[PDB]
């Protein structure tokens, strides 16, 4: 049983995470997952800080998709004053928030290939990053959401980029899709790993795709009636083959299923920026509100007691990968050093939400 | 001429590793003095071989012959250690 | 003892210095003008050349002289 | 009010001794190859531009350093201890950052915990940043003749035993 | 003149053997530069001195002599192997009646000094991988040597030279592509994956010079299999379908070692890991037995012959 | 590359200001500021690509301005000069000069090069090292354009 | 000439001084690193010998095959234990008396003399001059014999050695 | 006879005494037990010496007719008795 | 893990087996490696002033346990304690480091 140190330089690039186990042989049997190395302390600067100073905060949580955290931010205060966000805004919200999806989904499995390359996936990504500056003009450190809608207006190439993505990625995602198909090396390196099921999965604390791996159609966004989904295009996976194949199956009939709302969305076009200006500072209410939004990870989430001042007297966030991260424990019983990357790939964290 | 002095240090290794197989703490010590013992007389075929058989190579066909069986006598040898360090806690 | 040579001297050494000399600036001059005018066969073989053609590049590593200009400029320094 | 330096003489006064230092300064300055450091908001720069961590003395600083993380690296400098330095290539690197004014659990820059040579804006700029930080410490280590070779160890220690009280 | 004109193909051998690792250096950074998007020649040799003029890094551990020779060992089990390549029907550096069989030899040395490295380095990390490092250095080379004795076989001569002027016999044909592609897969496999390059440290305490001894070691490991490669297989100076016949010949298996180079490094580049449980599936139960199987092909193929 | 000649040394000791036309390829610049480190000399860095004010900078010892976090006073104290108190960091006498190293030649206003070349002709052990826009050779031109 | 008779005292004096490292030191993995050493000077005097397969067989076989495993086991520690394994005056006795009879045996003998004479199955057979032929036709059909039981008894070997090992 | 090797040996000097000068031109100028790996080498040891036996029959088999054939095949039928032995039981189990 | 320190510039605790520079294994002997970065003068009188200064701090800052916020502390005061002292003047800088960063703020004319 020797002691792995499970170091801050990893082999591979995820993070920094402690995950020593007695290993008793290769098989590693027990885990004590030591947190606290990527900390800022969000929950009292934000108590500290006001919405349009914590509202630069809100980067350093899931900044391979950094729409998800300003988002769902953002949304809380609309919903809290009860402030109407007009249709055209909202909608190219979706289109930018599912592009992030996107963005999400293809970041995770870049460096996931790359372990078990780069530019197989920049050329796809040196033209996202030019949807990102044609949309707000950061490349991931955009701030531009506020509560009547997007900060700017959408110039009159970024629509035009965007009507040109659909055919300058799908077909692309529908050539990297045949290699698990081809390539048996994912059907005996990767397959196996993933023996939660449903009924499990529900009782844990599971959400995103560990628990849209069973065959579960999950969604926060269907069940509630938010931004017009069940006009769109839509097929949450109920792929039921559990496995990390299943999980792989799952992020592409996600990012597929985003690109059908996208491309279904391209000449939607239902409406200024921002709706309800009159004064560029305002304050917040004292309700008991808690917002969440449907993550990439499942069910991002913010918890709210107001003030009725410039700071918010309580703000705790419910991030997603983290309440995903508590499942590993129970599947790290039967594996080996040559699974527990496959593992910390399949659960699809970054360490920015995890200590936060 | 000194090549007579390989016979010399072939002799040196057979007193050796003897002493070694007598006084020795554990098995392997003495196993790898077996194994010294073996390249002594190994030697000394290839040496007798290189003197006055050259034709035929019977002194090199020996020198194969026996370090088959030294890799035969260290493998199972050191299967046994194994096997006890298996079967100690 | 065979010696079916019998020369003293510019025989190899010709053809060395020729080797070393001719071919490393034209080699290093198809390295840069055919960059990008290059199928994967054409980059193939000319992978398969620089590996052939090393060490002839020794004198022609430090030195740069014809490499940036990609406008009509003026030396305005 | 600083200190004197000894600064008696150049005793490699040769030719072919000052051109094998700048030769051996310039492919000192020329060979870079960082041991990467991302793990942080800086990661992002590496897929754009080894594993033992005794190896690649010429590693720049590209991660958010906070005080947890501070005895892994200085440990990490101690596998780097004699020949080169660290760039400082992030602002909680050099100043905390972000959250220089009220983080308990993030220190205010690696400024007071490793030499730094280079001070760069922070938040990841454009992937040509790091190559003009490398090109500025290149001109930097050009400057370094390797100081002479000229070498001191204080060893201040108590042998007294100290008034413990473990677990 | 005792001892000049012995020496100068030794030292020209030397030299060489630097300007093909400066070459391997450079062209895995020329095709990661095509894969992955001058003064760079000389950047390896900056690498070079970079690794070479560093600190000795000695912790206190008590074994000094191995903590020397380990990275050295692991220099020789490469180094005293290119004694063995007949480039042309000239220039090689001796006759070597056992062509390949000394380089079996000192390429099954090489996990003498992956043990010595493996003890060398008071780390637990090393120690580790020295002993995978090892174990997979043992463990590929008996389909390795399978292969290399089906050639042999094919030859029915254990001097690399012989089988060099034996592959020319049908043409271009001739050569053991149209031969053995079988036992060719078997070295192509053996030669990529035994360096630790295809599947995949162990240097956590080595460095300064002998992380360049490490370092040159195995891209060195990587050009002795390839020099193989074209010495078995792609002939070594025939194109059938004084002295510029040297001179083009070394052209030839250089054209053909970096083929073998372009080829290797891609094939590097588009598989990952095999994750060391199908790395050993592969050397034991599957390599091994269908090693022996071309064996016992090529052994009732020559009956004829 | 790497011609042989100490002509940049006898520009720094003839006119000590000097455009140092140089890429950015590598660490080709240096080279000669280790040639005025091993004669003796001590040199320190600048950039004016953020250096406003020259001359009320290297002189005149400018504030200090401690960047208080929202917590502290404003503190408003008067940090010491850069090139004077880099004349007072030399402990010895054999220093026989200070090399101000300048690496920004871009954002640096032409009036103000030449205000900082005359504030090298005003300390005799000032040495202005200052860049040269970024030519592809290495060339040396001295303070005209400025 | 002095060249080849001055290397192989080298090799003498290195091989006595491995070989007693292989005897005499505290560490096991010091003595198995030794005796690769000898192995290797092993190999050499085989070349030295004009046996050249021969050399290069040892050097394959008994350090690429032999010496792997024994360092695998001697880093596994495991335990501690008239010709018989009692020393301190027994050994010492008998190996100086048996060194000194084995001295007086091969420095007292005309080796040469005796190479003089059985001159005549060493005139080399002039159809065939390569050592790894002639080391094949003597091996495989000549000594078919007990070419045939090394098959058997290293099928044995491995067989017991799984029966044992495993276990 | 020092013909053969006569070059092998100042190419075994000239790369002996390099790494140890390459440290000295350095130094003046600046508990598992896991025996599965052990098992394969204890696999590996015995088809080396039966690969040891292959080299010089495959080395002088052509002087030989269908005798010498027959001879190494009965030997490599060992081995693939061996191996498959090793296939059948709990051997290699990786 | 087994590293027990509050390590940062000028104070490292550093609780180990280290008589001499060979780190090792760790014990109650707190080895107070000072300067490693080489930034200021240090002149051994006043070397031995600051080390007897951290033992009177530590001999009467003990007898609660030491786990690391009394580490935090001791480190914290023997900065402040090192500050006061370069600030007097007892502790000259270097310039002899390839940085000199000024880290404790230029001295005034006042
Ligand atoms: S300064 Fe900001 S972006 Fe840079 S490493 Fe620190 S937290 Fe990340």
């Amino acid at each position: 049983l020797m002691i792995v140190n499970m170091g801050p330089h990893h082999p591979s690039m995820h993070g920094v995470l402690r995950l020593i186990v007695t290993l008793d042989g290769e098989d590693v049997v027990d885990c004590e997952p030591i947190l606290g190395y990527l900390h800022r302390g969000m929950e009292k600067i934000a108590e500290n800080r006001a919405i349009i100073q914590y509202l630069p905060y809100v980067t350093r949580w899931d900044y391979l998709a950094t729409m998800f955290t300003e988002a769902i931010t953002v949304n809380g205060p609309e919903q809290l004053g009860n402030i109407q966000v007009p249709k055209r805004a909202s909608y190219i919200r979706v289109i930018m928030l599912e592009l992030s999806r996107i963005a999400s989904h293809l970041l995770w499995l870049g460096p996931f290939m790359a372990d078990i390359p780069f530019f197989y996936i920049f050329r796809e990504r040196e033209f996202v990053y030019d949807l990102f500056e044609a949309a707000t003009g950061m490349r991931m450190m955009h701030n531009f959401f506020r509560i009547g809608g997007i900060a700017a207006d959408l110039p009159y190439g970024w629509i035009d980029k965007c009507l040109d993505f659909c055919d300058y990625f799908l077909t692309e995602v529908v050539e990297y899709q045949k290699l698990i198909t081809r390539n048996p090396i994912f059907l005996e390196r990767v397959e196996g790993v993933g023996i939660i099921g449903g009924e499990e999965a529900i009782n844990w604390g599971l959400s995103g795709p560990m628990l849209r791996a069973s065959g579960i159609p999950w969604d926060l966004r269907k069940i509630d009636r938010y931004e017009s989904y069940d006009e769109f295009e839509w097929e949450i996976q109920w792929q039921k083959q559990g496995d990390s194949l299943a999980r792989y199956l799952v992020r592409l009939s996600e990012m597929t299923e985003s690109i059908k709302i996208i491309q279904q969305a391209l000449e939607g076009l239902p409406y200024r920026f921002i709706s309800k200006k009159p004064s560029p500072t305002f304050e917040l209410s004292k309700q008991e509100l808690y917002v969440r939004v449907e993550a990439p990870k499942g069910e991002l989430g913010i918890f709210l007691i107001g003030d009725q001042s410039g700071f918010p007297w309580r703000w705790k966030i419910r991030p997603p990968g983290f309440i995903n991260l508590q499942i590993l424990p129970e599947l790290v019983k039967r594996m080996k050093l040559a699974d527990i990357m496959t593992i910390l790939g399949s659960i699809d964290i970054i360490m920015g939400e995890v200590d936060r | 001429m000194i090549l007579e002095h390989v016979l010399v240090l072939s002799a040196y290794l057979f007193l050796i590793g003897l002493y070694g197989l007598i006084t020795s703490r554990n098995m392997v010590r003495a196993l790898m003095c077996l194994e010294l013992i073996l390249n002594a007389v190994n030697m000394n075929f290839v040496t007798f071989s290189d003197f006055f058989d050259n034709s035929q190579l019977k002194g090199e066909i020996f020198c194969i012959f026996v370090i088959a069986i030294a890799a035969a006598e260290a493998a199972i040898g050191l299967a046994i250690v194994s096997s006890i360090y298996r079967n100690r806690k | 003892n065979q010696q079916e040579l019998s020369s003293v001297v510019l025989d190899i050494g010709i053809i060395s210095v020729w080797y070393f000399l001719v071919m490393p600036p034209i080699i290093m001059n198809w390295l840069r003008v055919r960059w990008y005018r290059r199928k994967f066969f054409e980059m193939y073989l000319q992978f398969m050349f620089v590996f052939m053609f090393f060490p002839g590049l020794l004198l022609w590593a430090p030195f740069l002289n014809f490499r940036k200009f990609p406008r009509d400029p003026n030396m305005k320094n | 009010s600083i200190k004197f330096p000894i600064l008696d003489r150049t005793t490699k006064n040769s030719v072919i001794s000052t051109t094998l230092n700048d030769l051996s300064n310039w492919s000192r300055l020329s060979s870079l190859w960082p041991l990467l450091y991302g793990t942080s908001c800086c990661f992002i720069e590496f897929a754009s531009l080894r594993s033992s961590p005794r190896q690649a003395d010429l590693i720049l600083t590209a991660g958010t350093v906070t005080m947890k993380m501070a005895p892994s690296l200085v440990r990490l400098y101690e596998q780097m201890p004699e020949p080169k330095y660290v760039i400082a290539m992030g602002a909680c690197t050099i100043t905390g950052g972000m959250f220089s004014t009220d983080s308990y659990s993030t220190v205010r820059g690696v400024d007071k915990l490793i030499p730094v040579d280079v001070y760069l804006p922070g938040c990841p700029p454009k992937p040509e940043a790091v190559i003009d930080a490398i090109t500025k410490l290149r001109k930097k280590i050009a400057r370094e003749i390797y100081k002479d070779r000229i070498r001191r160890c204080f060893t201040t220690n108590h042998k007294f035993f100290v008034v413990r009280s473990p677990h | 003149y005792g001892l000049i004109w012995i020496f100068v193909p030794i030292f020209s051998l030397v030299l060489g053997i630097i300007t093909g690792v400066l070459v391997i250096v450079w062209l895995e950074r020329e095709i990661s530069a095509g894969i992955q998007q001058p003064l760079g020649i000389l950047q390896a040799l900056a690498d070079g001195t970079k690794l070479l003029f560093k600190e000795n890094l000695r912790p206190s551990r008590g074994n000094t002599p191995l903590f020397s020779i380990g990275p050295s060992i692991a220099v020789i089990s490469i180094l005293l192997s290119y004694s063995v390549i007949p480039f042309s029907n000239h220039l090689v550096l001796a006759d070597l009646n056992i062509g390949i069989f000394l380089w079996i030899a000192i390429s099954s040395i090489a996990p003498i000094g992956l043990l010595m490295s493996g003890y060398g380095s008071n780390n637990k990390y090393s120690f580790l991988g020295g002993l995978r490092a090892a174990a997979q250095s043992i463990s590929y080379e008996i389909p390795l040597t399978l292969c290399v004795l089906s050639i042999s076989l094919l030859s029915n001569s254990l001097s690399t030279v012989d089988i060099v002027e034996a592959q020319s016999k049908y043409g271009f044909w001739g050569w053991n592509l149209w031969r053995q592609p079988i036992g060719f897969i078997i070295f192509l496999i053996s030669s990529l994956a035994e360096c630790e390059r295809l599947p995949f440290g162990y240097q956590t305490e080595y460095s300064g010079i002998k992380f360049g001894l490490f370092y040159v070691a195995s891209y060195l490991n990587l050009l002795i299999s390839s020099l193989f490669v074209t010495v078995l297989y792609l002939g070594g100076w025939n194109i059938s379908i004084q002295i510029f016949g040297t001179t083009i010949g070394i052209f030839i298996t250089l054209a053909k070692t970096y083929l073998f180079l372009f080829v290797s490094i891609a094939t590097r580049w588009t598989l990952p890991r095999l994750r060391m449980d199908q790395l050993l599936n592969l050397g034991w139960k599957f390599l091994l037995p269908i090693s022996l199987g071309n064996l016992l092909l090529t052994t009732s193929f020559q009956l004829f012959s | 590359v790497k011609p042989d000649i100490g002509q940049w040394l006898q520009d720094v000791e003839e006119h000590k200001a000097i455009a140092i036309y140089a890429p950015h390829e590598g660490g080709y610049e240096g080279r000669y500021l280790n040639r005025l480190k091993m004669q003796g000399y001590y040199f320190l860095d600048i950039s004016a690509r953020g250096l406003g004010d020259p001359e009320t900078t290297l002189l005149k010892n400018y504030p200090v301005c401690p960047a208080h976090l929202g917590k502290q006073p404003i503190a408003r104290w008067y940090y010491p000069p850069e090139v004077d108190y880099r004349l007072a960091a030399l402990p010895p006498s054999a220093k026989g000069l200070v090399v101000w190293v300048l690496e920004a030649k871009v954002l640096s206003k032409s009036e103000l090069q030449f205000l900082a070349l005359l504030p090298s002709l005003r300390p005799n052990v000032r040495v202005i090292a200052e860049c040269g826009n970024w030519r592809k050779f290495v060339w040396k031109p001295l303070a005209e354009i400025a | 000439g002095p060249i080849h008779d001055f290397l192989l005292v080298f090799l003498g004096s290195g091989l006595l001084v491995g070989g007693l490292g292989v005897v005499l030191l505290p560490n096991p993995i010091f003595s198995a690193f030794s005796l690769g050493f000898v192995l290797v000077c092993i190999s050499l005097l085989y070349i030295l010998s004009n046996s050249h397969f021969v050399a290069a067989a040892q050097l394959l076989i008994y350090v690429g095959a032999i010496n792997v495993l024994i360092i695998f086991a001697v880093m596994f520690m495991n335990d501690s234990e008239n010709l018989w394994t009692i020393g301190n005056g027994i050994t010492s006795l008998v190996c100086t008396t048996i060194l000194f009879l084995l001295m007086s045996t091969i420095l007292d003998t005309s080796w040469y003399g005796v190479i003089w004479t059985t001159k005549l199955n060493q005139i080399l057979e002039q159809d065939l001059i390569s050592n790894s032929q002639q080391i094949g036709i003597h091996l495989s059909t000549d000594f078919f014999l007990p070419f045939e039981l090394i098959s058997i008894i290293l099928l044995v070997a491995l067989i017991g050695a799984i029966s044992v090992a495993r276990q | 006879l020092l013909y053969e090797y006569d070059i092998f040996w100042a190419f075994l000097l000239i790369s002996s005494a390099i790494p140890v000068l390459a440290f000295l031109i350095s130094g003046v100028l600046s508990l598992q037990f896991r025996i599965r790996y052990y098992m394969f080498a204890l696999v590996f040891v015995v088809f080396d010496v039966e690969t040891v036996f292959l080299y010089p029959w495959a080395m002088s088999f052509d002087v030989l007719g269908v005798s010498a054939f027959i001879e190494a095949f009965i030997f490599v039928l060992i081995l693939i008795l061996g191996l498959v032995y090793a296939w059948r039981k709990g051997a290699l189990e990786w | 893990g087994q590293w027990l320190s509050s390590v940062t510039r000028h104070v490292r605790i550093y609780a180990a087996y280290i008589d001499p520079e060979t780190c090792e294994s760790q014990m109650d002997k707190l080895t107070l490696i000072l300067d490693p970065t080489e930034e200021f003068v240090w002149d051994d009188e006043s070397c031995n002033k600051v080390y007897s200064y951290f033992q009177e701090l530590v001999d009467h800052y003990e007898g609660a346990p030491l786990t690391e916020y009394t580490l935090r502390l001791i480190g914290s005061d023997v900065e402040h304690y090192i500050r006061k002292m370069l600030f007097d003047g007892e502790i000259q800088y270097n310039m002899d480091a390839r940085v000199l960063n000024f880290s404790m703020g230029k001295p005034r004319v006042q």
